[PDB]
């Protein structure tokens, strides 16, 4: 969030003009914002259009942001961790399993509220379960993968 | 087959059918004696000599009862067998010895003579050179001659995984 300003002539807007010539259609900012109007705009100032200057070589290391090592890149995760992390996942999946079951039931069975407020405040299994599959599949490729790439090249 | 009525039928038929399926399992192609066989009727099959020889040649092989295709030498029920069977016996000779090299971490000779069904020192001799063994250096062919994760292959199986799950 950043505008560029200049002021209004006190001067010009009571003796009737526009202080800005409308050759282009480039007047299309935003729609200015209320906080804007109601703080000044178009009566005391003026907003000018902003844009900015692309380089393609600064917008290299722009990149190189969040970039990883390649130690962290080939790095396995603590086996006795993962382990624990999936077992405890698979946990949190059964339950969600059972809730599952429950919801699916008492679904079809009834849907006034079914629509919006029969999820709100309590958990759901669906969604919970998706997320859970989700991240222990990510996570259990990648360590095979890593594995496996690892026993190959460090051999 | 194909003139099925306006036709009486030969007698011969059913012999030269079961010769037909003699020469297909001394060639060696299984599926289309089988197939062919699926062309003789049931009781043709079961019960008519001629094509009850081949059949239980074939049932013999599989199962591995080489004995009892041995005795098909003498069993014969058409003496023109003889020709698509005799081939059939060399085949199974080389059969009985991969068995043999695979099973039988130590065997003698005087007894792997009769398991070869050869009748001749000079024959086993021979057989032996062929192929290779020990020959028996305490008179017993000792051809006992009985890691490496997959890594490439099951890399390439998860990174098929991580492809199906992410063109979601």
């Amino acid at each position: 969030v950043i505008d560029a300003f200049r002021l209004i002539n006190a001067n010009m807007m009571v003796l009737g003009h526009e202080p800005r010539q409308t050759t282009s259609n480039l007047g299309h900012l935003n729609k200015p914002s209320i906080q804007a109007l109601i703080h000044g705009l178009n009566r005391h100032y003026y907003s000018i259009t902003i844009n900015y200057r692309k380089n393609e070589l600064e917008q290299k290391m722009l990149l190189n942001l969040h970039k990883k090592s390649w130690m962290e890149g080939l790095t396995l995760q603590d086996y006795s961790e993962h382990c624990k992390h999936n077992e405890s996942v698979v946990k949190e999946m059964l339950e969600l399993a059972k809730n599952y079951n429950k919801a699916v039931e008492e679904e079809d069975k009834m849907t006034p509220e079914q629509l919006a407020i029969k999820n709100v405040g309590k958990q759901d299994p669906k969604r919970h379960l998706e997320e859970h599959v989700d991240v222990l599949m990510t996570s259990n490729i990648v360590q095979c993968l890593a594995a496996m790439l690892d026993t190959v090249v460090f051999k | 087959f194909d003139y099925k009525e306006q036709l009486p039928e030969s007698a011969y038929m059913h012999q030269l059918l079961g010769l037909n399926l003699l020469f297909l399992l001394s060639q060696n192609r299984v599926a289309e004696f089988h197939t062919e066989l699926e062309r003789l009727p049931a009781k043709d099959i079961q019960t008519n000599v001629y094509i009850k020889h081949p059949v239980s040649l074939e049932q013999y092989l599989m199962e591995g009862s080489y004995n009892k295709v041995f005795l098909a030498k003498g069993n014969i029920p058409a003496e023109s067998y003889t020709f698509f069977i005799d081939i059939l016996l060399d085949t199974i000779r080389d059969e009985i010895a991969g068995c043999i090299e695979k099973a039988y971490e130590k065997i003698l000779f005087t007894e792997a003579t009769r398991i070869l069904f050869f009748n001749t020192p000079k024959k086993m001799t021979d057989y032996a050179k062929k192929r290779g063994w020990v020959l028996g250096p305490n008179n017993y062919y000792s051809f006992a001659s009985q890691t490496t994760i997959p890594s490439t292959e099951l890399a390439k199986q998860v990174i098929e995984y991580a492809r199906q799950l992410e063109m979601i």
